[PDB]
């Protein structure tokens, strides 16, 4: 059986810039196991009914998985522009999968601000869709940075520092992606 | 150390061609996007163009799509805009501007030229005019969409002194650039952004502009004048 409740029910989530993959092959698929995970803020897929998923044959399932705030979830969509859309989880634009976000205030907000999850904050080329870049460079922009981030150097993470009392807006939310692939290959993720 | 010097300001006919000039020192410009800013006559700040780090990706604001076209060339360090089929919508005062951080969607300016006056002859809203007395605490309104101001939190504020060019006082909503005093605050609500000050010194006696992201690679301004009753 597709473990797609490790994914959904695991204790922390990654950050953004270096969000989790896992492959899921050779496994029963049972959708329904997704419904009880709590009232969903987003459950919109894409190329593919959400209601006929147990009808289907994929040959690989990736569930991606990171943690964002409540206003870049829209940014996690095929064609979507932004930091988080260009730096952190690009979508390809002939996507078929789907995006399940959550509220998280309560496993991830801290009183003294979660300084754990961490965004790309800027990066000098887009990422193609679905790469990952783990990387911590400091930038200068001035014309001698070394290990000194100051004025005119800059570190390329920064943290979102959640906190219980932040609108909903700026309130983590937990985000799988799955992405439903499709080759010659024999279909080893269906039904029952 | 970051200079940016342009060039190419003439007064043209309408129908008329043009072609404006950048020159970039005192950063790696390889890596940033560069934009084009104008000035215009009486409606304030207008984003025109951007283009990436290597002139593979380009937009444009659509009062300017199919007549403009941005281009540039690292191994000289410079910066084009090639006008065409000028109108008279087109005169203002044209900036070349550099952001704060590398990537195509980086949405904050900290860099602009001084600008070349371009005359062709033969909008997020703003308080226009507002006023607050020496110690007391103004804000600054900033109304877009739900596909602007609302959609993104990256909105900006700048400041411009007479002669001088947008000085970047406010960043990504809430941040503040190195010398900025922390009496400039910035909120965003809904589709209004509000630049506050407080502990108001006479040197603010001077105009206020907002931009936020709005989109596909594409920015929008406003405009809005501060008076510091003696």
């Amino acid at each position: 059986l597709c473990p797609f409740d490790e994914v959904f029910n695991a204790t922390r989530f990654a950050s953004v810039y270096a969000w989790n993959r896992k492959r899921i092959s050779n496994c029963v698929a049972d959708y329904s196991v997704l419904y009880n995970f709590a009232p969903f803020f987003a459950f919109k897929c894409y190329g593919v009914s959400p209601t006929k998923l147990n009808d289907l044959c994929f040959t690989n399932v990736y569930a991606d998985s990171f943690v964002i705030r409540g206003n870049e979830v829209s940014q996690i969509a095929p064609g979507q522009t932004g930091n988080i859309a260009d730096y952190n989880y690009k979508l390809p634009d002939d996507f078929t999968g789907c995006v399940i976000a959550w509220n998280s205030n309560k496993l991830d907000s801290k009183v003294g601000g979660n300084y754990n999850y961490r965004y790309r904050l800027f990066r000098k080329s887009n990422l193609k869709p679905f790469e990952r870049d783990i990387s911590t460079e400091i930038y200068q922009a001035g014309n001698p940075c070394n290990g000194v981030a100051g004025v005119n150097c800059y570190f390329p993470l920064q943290s979102y520092g959640f906190r219980p009392t932040y609108g909903v807006g700026h309130q983590p939310y937990r985000v799988v992606v799955l992405s439903f692939e499709l080759l010659h290959a024999p279909a080893t993720v269906c039904g029952p | 150390e970051v200079q940016l010097v342009e060039s190419g300001g003439v007064v043209v006919q309408p129908g008329g061609s043009l072609r404006l000039s950048c020159a970039a020192s005192g950063f790696t410009f390889d890596d940033y996007a560069m934009h084009w800013v104008r000035q215009v006559p009486g409606k304030g700040l207008e984003w025109v163009s951007l283009i990436s780090w290597d002139g593979g990706s380009r937009d444009y604001a659509d009062s300017v799509k199919g007549r403009f076209t941005i281009s540039r060339d690292n191994s000289k360090n410079a910066l084009y805009l090639q006008m065409h089929s000028l109108r008279l919508e087109d005169t203002a005062l044209y900036y070349c501007v550099r952001p704060v951080y590398p990537g195509y969607s980086s949405s904050e300016f900290d860099s602009w030229g001084q600008g070349t006056m371009v005359t062709v002859s033969s909008v997020l809203t703003q308080p226009r005019s507002v006023s607050g007395s020496p110690g007391q605490s103004v804000t600054i309104s900033c109304t877009g969409t739900i596909s602007d101001v609302g959609a993104y939190n990256y909105v900006s504020w700048y400041q411009q002194h007479p002669g001088k060019a947008p000085k970047l006082i406010i960043y990504d909503v809430i941040e503040r650039p190195s010398g900025v005093p922390d009496r400039f605050s910035g909120s965003k609500s809904g589709n209004t952004a509000s630049l506050t000050i407080s502990g108001l010194q006479a040197e603010d006696e001077a105009d206020y502009h907002c931009c936020s992201y709005a989109g596909n690679y594409t920015w929008m301004f406003g405009g809005g004048t501060t008076l510091t009753v003696l």
